[PDB]
This record gives structure tokens, C-alpha cells and sequence, in this order.
């Protein structure tokens, strides 16, 4: 068997919150469970051992326990400024080895919606050049992320293998996304009319830009 | 056995049986010989009609024994600066442990009525707790190599005695000489026949 | 405790990797070294313990002869060979390390994962270091930038003004694209007075290629 | 299916625990779980309902949520004057009806022994009279509890019904417990010794009251 775990967690901020990881009879219960927390861009670092005995580096803050077949990780409370996932991990006398939960996201809780800007990049003639043609377009100052991007020739869609960026997180409060589009340059000049949309949840622009200038 | 007491000072060796050195004038035939590994603050309690600790949950000894233990210190082999949980020792056993047989189980032991199948309740505890072997602890918390041998009779005809002591050769003496079990006097002199090889 | 090492370089599917962790400051003769790698979006795995002590390290059920393990006295430092790589091996790795000694199976539920600290990283790859081949790209309040392409492995470094301008560059996600290739974006924000009077160029250093390009972005004709 | 909790949890004051409750994916996540609590010797009560909003008449003390197959009731702190089980409660679309967790004991973390005391009280002859003869020890000044009391004649113990009551809390922060054991009065008098004993956990004591005064 495998242990499972909460993809993510919703807690506000200055109240306990706890996180559940079911198990099974041979898991849980006989065998100890230990709770690893990782830094993002950094290392991880265990946050209790044995159920019971806290490490020494950490304030009397956090708490864990099991009780039968799902263990719990007691959160006092919760600051916005360190948001970490917790991992689940027991052993097992059949599988003979340590075996990983999922792994929980934590986030504080609104706030209103921004106004997005979308920008279209048509290549120049070194781009052309090469017997290549590619397209980019790029979305920011849009909060809160979740974004997808389709390209449109204002007739019809086109679906060459068409991707979409995930979302990523900036210094100033904002989200940023970009899609990439590579062509031929037959078809490239085919449309005098390239534009991609944005889905911000309620908001929808188009960037309409001529591949002239 | 003279290649015994060479692996350093002992710990404790007494016995109600028979001396080493007569152990090599009376041939045998059957020795029990096992091994194990206990807390030096818990060896006292190895004895006959003793209890302790461990005295019903692990190892137990009969009245009738025909040997004893012999224990040393051992630090420099299973002492780590880090930990050493290799060896455990169980405490938790429903009823009486019959002396000189071996049992292991995983099974989670219940001090009362609580129903458990594989859970730790607040009376259910497991029955194999880890021991902890650093050079911080002093002489009461280090592990004893302690093995004990038992002696059998009356199974079989006597097969295993060490050395006999054999002595060097004398030629155109009056001497006396022993064989193969083939006592008898007379004089040794080469011979011409032609033995089979059996 | 530390386990400073270098970071892991990009093999081929079907080839070797080897990542080791220098260990100092306590000997190396009673800690057992795991190796576990995390994955993205999901749990972690294991394979089996390292001994420097006796040659009694096991395996995993999954993994049988994926990994070798070779162990060493004079370094103290655990070596690492792969074998046939697969597009299930994108992940960092970190060593783990683990405190006291086990050796037989019924003693490694006490001990729990000690110390990370700066792990490498081991993926399998189709795609490989390749040289740049990247074009400036053209412009449309007013925006510019330039894209790259046809590179390996990430990541890559934009830089705008030589140095000298920081506000706004932001490094866009690149994406996994079919035969390979990556594409990290970088903009800037200019007035719309100014698009094709001030000239603007954009540095971008790869390494394990040791070229420059200098492009220099010019509008569409 | 049956929706299970563990028997009991134990967490100290001053620092928050949880209570989880495993389900299956019919019956947790597309229904709502309730959770109920009720009062020695008094009425249940519901503590919180559709998981993220609270009912009016309780502060803003607790925290319930549920995550996929388990729910967490969050418990910030607990007070030593209020011990309260918690109640799990789902609806299945199978069975379609309303099924309920078995309910968790909750307890605070230690005090040392004490000396307990046993009587024995032999019947007078008008019990004797009513062609009948039973015996009634009782134990009392003992902390903690779970003792067992068993009868002794002085040479072999007898089995003929023997019953053991459960312990019980007193308000001077004591426990007590009884036995009951009849008999007839032609084996009553068969022995002229009869008492009863009782195991403290290290504590044995027994009381020998002899058949005449």
C-alpha cells in the first residue's frame, strides 16, 4: 500500500490547524511516523520524530501525534510570511521500506482582482531568416494567477502543439504566465492577423497586433 | 579450551559445575553453545531460581544446569559515537517463559481488554524496545558479549574432548607406551608387512 | 554536520550519473547514508541502505540492479553509479543522512532522517547541452525583449543594459517542449517615445557551452 | 461500511491536538460530516456543521475541516475541567442513511500512587436466615483505577460467578470499586477464611476477616 495525503490545506491565519495522513494496520500504530517539511529552494528538515520527543532547533510550537490509523500534525496557529508542505512517511514489514505520503499545500486566507496586460512579440527577419518562424505573447500584472492562454487568428483557432507556461510568483505581488508558439513560414504569412486571449476568471483581452511593425 | 582465555578480562564466571581442566579429563558429547547480547546493568540477575528484569521474558535457567556464562566488556565493537539500535530486548510476554527455548513475534502485546491488531493503544505497547550503546554512558550502560554453555548427558556416546597431551618417542628402552586404545608393554621395532589401508 | 557537494551534470538515458556528498566533522563508520531523490508533485522512494562497515547492503523490491553501491574508507565519501536512466529519474537528489545502526530487519523503525543541505540534481534528458543559435526578436506604454531557443540545460541568465538595469526582469517558466528545448522569456518596460531610437541589447551566458551572444533587438520590416 | 474512530487520544493542556476520522469516498468529501459532542450525564450538543461554517452559543475556540478521506477537528488547547467525547457522523449513498464513528475519550498528561484499602463485610444471620450467603469486599483510596478483585479461601480460589464491578469517579479526586459473590450457606460454612484481594498495578494487600464477628 501506499500513503496517501492532502494535496493542500486551507487555514487561516492565528488559528490551529491540523493535518490528517491515513494509513493502514501494518503502517500506522506498530511502526513510527516521522513528518518532513521542506524550505522551497532550499533543503527539507524533519519536524518530529517518534510522535512524541521534539527536535532541538525548534520552539515549542508545533505538535504531532498518532492516534490509530491517521496521524496528526498539530499547526498552533500560522504565519503568512513561511508557507511549507509537510510529507508523510511510516514503514511497512511487507513492502521491507520506507514509503512517502503526498504531500500537503498550506495557504493563508481574499483579495480583488487586478486588470491583466498581454503583449504580443512577432519575430523579426533574423527569426525569419533561418527558414523558421516562432510566436510569443506574454501575460502579468494579473492577481491571482490560474491562467490559460490560446492562441486565436480571429477566424478560427489553430492547435500545432500549442502549450502553456504554469504560473509563477514575483517579488512586487503579482503573477506572471507566457506562451510559445513555433510555426513554419508558409503558414506564418498565411494570416496578417495573430492575437492571443487570457482567461483571468471574468477578464478576457485580446492583443491585437499586425505582423508589419 | 586452551584457546579460550585469550579474548580479554572476564566479567562474571561463576559456576555450580565442574572445573575447566576436568573438562579435558572427561571426553563429552553434547554442549549447548549460545550467544547473546544484554545491558551490563542487567547480567546480575543471570542465575538459577532468579528474579529480575529480564528473568521471565527473555532467558530463563533450570535448576539442573551443568555449566555457567561467561561475560566480558565490549566497547570497542558495538559502542558508536552516533547510536546502535541493532539489539533490543522484550519485556512484554502474556505468561510464563519456559527455560532454554527461544521465541521471536511481532504481534503488539495488550496488558488488559483492550481489543488491538496492529495498533498502539494506551495499553497495547509494543514488546520490542531498542537498547542505546555510546561511549557517554559509563560501565552500567554498555553492552556484555555474555554466552553460556550448557553440558548434555546420557545421548550419545562421548565424540568431542580436547587434547591429550602426546609426548615425544624413545627408542631401545625399557619404557612404557600406550596405543590407539590398544594398551600393551613391548618393544617398538620397524616392520616388513604389508598392511591394507583400512 | 554538512554535506557540501557539486551539482550532478546532464546525462543521457542509458548512461551513468554520479552524485556523492562530502561528509566531515564525526567519523564514518556508524551512520548508514540513504539516497532518495524527490519527486515532483508526488512521494519519495527507496532503494536500499549503504553500510561502511561489513558488505551487507540490501535492496529494495523495485529496485534490483537499477542502482550500484561502492563504498569508500580513505575518502569517507559514498559513490554513486545509475544505471539505464528513464524519464521517471527527473528529480534532485539529496543524501540522506541517518542516525544510530541497523543492520538486521526489525530495527529501523527508531531512527528518523537527520540532515539535507544542498542536494544536486540528476534528470534523465533526450535533449543535450547544444550550442545557441539565438536570433534577436522583434518589439510590439511600449514593450521589448528577446527570446532564447535551441539551448541546454537550464537555466540561462538575461541581463539588459550590461548589467545595469534591474527593475522588471523577471525570468518567465520555460516549458517542456517535444524535441527538447526550453524558452526562458525576460521583458522590460519602455515609453512608447522611445522603440526604435535608443538601442537596446540583451547578454545571455551559457555555460557548459562557454559562449557569449550579444544580439541586438531591432523592429520587424 | 462503518465509519471508525480511534477509542480514545491523549493530549496535554496548553498545546493544540486533533481528532481524525477515516471513512471511505462515498460516504467523506461529497457528503458533509458532522461532529457531535455530548456531556456526562447530560444532552449532546453539535459542534460544528458543513465543515467551515460554526454554530451560534460556542466562541471562537475550536476548528473542524475535512481532506478527502479523513476529517480533522482541530482542538485548540484543552481545559481539564471539561473532558468531552467527539462524535463522527456521515451519510452513504448505499445504505442510504445516516451512520455514526465509534467517538474518541479525551485526557490530560501524571500523579504518583497511592495506599488502597480494602474491608470485607460477612453477612449477619439474617441473611443466613433466608437459606442463602453472600459476600461483598470493597476497595476504595486508590488512584488510579482498572484494579481487579478476585475472592481467596486461603488455599484455592473459587469460580462460581465471580463478577467485578467497574470503577467510578468520586468528587474527592478518588476512585472506588466493589465485588459481589453469592453463595450457599452449606459451602459458606465449608471455610472458616475468606477474603478478597486486589491488584493496584505493584499494591497487594489482603483482607482477612474471619466468619464470627
Amino acid at each position: 500500500p501506499v500513503l496517501t495525503q492532502p494535496p493542500s490545506a486551507s487555514g487561516p491565519p492565528g488559528q490551529s490547524v491540523s493535518i490528517s495522513c491515513s494509513g493502514s494496520r501494518s503502517n500506522i500504530g506498530t511502526n513510527f511516523v516521522y513528518w518532513y517539511q521542506q524550505l522551497p529552494g532550499a533543503a527539507p528538515k524533519l519536524l518530529i520524530y517518534k510522535n512524541d520527543q521534539r527536535p532541538s532547533g525548534v520552539p515549542e510550537r508545533f505538535f504531532g501525534s498518532k492516534s490509530g490509523t491517521s496521524a496528526s500534525l498539530a499547526i498552533s496557529g500560522l504565519r503568512s510570511e513561511d508557507e511549507v508542505d509537510y510529507y508523510c512517511a511510516a514503514w511497512d514489514d511487507s513492502l521491507s521500506g520506507h514509503v512517502f505520503g503526498a504531500g500537503t499545500k498550506v495557504t493563508v486566507l481574499g483579495q480583488p482582482k487586478a486588470a491583466p496586460s498581454v503583449t504580443l512579440f512577432p519575430p523579426s527577419s533574423e527569426e525569419l531568416q533561418a527558414n523558421k518562424a516562432t510566436l510569443v505573447c506574454l501575460i502579468s500584472d494579473f492577481y491571482p494567477g490560474a491562467v490559460t492562454v490560446a492562441w486565436k487568428a480571429d477566424s478560427s483557432p489553430v492547435k500545432a502543439g500549442v502549450e502553456t507556461t504554469t504560473p509563477s510568483k514575483q517579488s512586487n505581488n503579482k503573477y506572471a504566465a507566457s506562451s510559445y508558439l513555433s510555426l513554419t513560414p508558409e503558414q506564418w504569412k498565411s494570416h496578417r492577423s495573430y492575437s492571443c486571449q487570457v482567461t483571468h476568471e471574468g477578464s478576457t483581452v485580446e492583443k491585437t497586433v499586425a505582423p508589419t511593425e | 579450551y586452551s584457546v579460550l582465555y585469550n579474548f580479554a578480562p572476564f566479567f562474571a564466571f561463576k559456576c555450580y559445575g565442574v572445573s575447566p581442566t576436568k573438562l579435558n579429563d572427561l571426553c563429552f558429547t553434547n554442549v549447548y553453545a549460545d550467544s547473546f547480547v544484554i545491558r551490563g546493568n542487567e547480567v546480575s540477575q543471570i542465575a538459577p531460581g532468579q528474579t529480575g528484569n529480564i528473568a521471565d521474558y527473555n532467558y530463563k535457567l533450570p535448576d539442573d544446569f551443568t555449566g555457567c556464562v561467561i561475560a566480558w566488556n565490549s566497547n570497542k565493537l558495538d559502542s558508536k559515537v552516533g547510536g546502535n539500535y541493532n539489539y533490543l530486548y522484550r519485556l512484554f510476554r502474556k505468561s510464563n517463559l519456559k527455560p532454554f527455548e527461544r521465541d521471536i513475534s511481532t504481534e503488539i502485546y495488550q496488558a488488559g481488554n483492550k481489543p488491538c491488531n496492529g495498533v498502539a493503544g494506551f495499553n497495547c505497547y509494543f514488546p520490542l524496545r531498542s537498547y542505546g550503546f555510546r561511549p557517554t554512558y559509563g560501565v552500567g550502560h554498555q553492552p556484555y558479549r555474555v554466552v553460556v554453555l550448557s553440558f548434555e548427558l546420557l545421548h550419545a556416546p562421548a565424540t568431542v574432548c580436547g587434547p591429550k597431551k602426546s609426548t615425544n618417542l624413545v627408542k631401545n628402552k625399557c619404557v612404557n607406551f600406550n596405543f590407539n586404545g590398544l594398551t600393551g608393554t613391548g618393544v617398538l621395532t620397524e616392520s616388513n608387512k604389508k598392511f591394507l589401508p583400512f | 554536520v554538512q554535506l557540501v557537494q557539486s551539482g550532478a551534470e546532464v546525462k543521457k538515458p542509458g548512461a551513468s550519473v554520479k552524485v556523492s556528498c562530502k561528509a566531515s566533522g564525526y567519523i564514518f563508520s556508524d551512520y548508514n547514508i540513504h539516497w532518495v531523490r524527490q519527486a515532483p508533485g508526488q512521494g519519495l522512494e527507496w532503494m536500499g541502505w549503504i553500510s561502511p562497515d561489513s558488505d551487507d547492503t540490501n535492496y529494495a523490491q523495485s529496485f534490483q540492479g537499477r542502482v550500484t553501491m561502492t563504498r569508500d574508507t580513505s575518502i569517507t565519501t559514498v559513490y554513486m553509479e545509475l544505471s539505464s536512466l528513464r524519464s521517471d529519474d527527473t528529480a534532485v537528489y539529496f543524501c540522506a543522512r541517518s542516525v544510530g545502526y541497523c543492520s538486521l530487519n526489525s530495527c529501523q523503525r527508531w531512527m528518523w532522517f537527520d540532515t539535507w543541505g544542498q542536494g544536486a540534481l540528476v534528470t534523465v534528458s533526450s535533449a543535450s547541452t547544444k550550442g545557441p543559435s539565438v536570433f534577436p526578436l522583434a518589439p510590439s506604454t511600449a514593450a521589448l525583449g528577446c527570446l532564447v531557443k535551441d539551448y541546454f540545460p537550464e537555466p540561462v541568465t538575461v541581463s539588459w543594459n550590461s548589467g545595469a538595469l534591474t527593475s522588471g526582469v523577471h525570468t518567465f517558466p520555460a516549458v517542456l517542449q517535444s524535441s527538447g528545448l526550453y524558452s526562458l522569456s525576460s521583458v522590460v518596460t519602455v515609453p512608447s517615445s522611445s522603440l526604435g531610437t535608443q538601442t537596446y541589447i540583451c547578454n545571455v551566458n551559457h555555460k557548459p557551452s562557454n559562449t557569449k551572444v550579444d544580439k541586438k533587438v531591432e523592429p520587424k520590416s
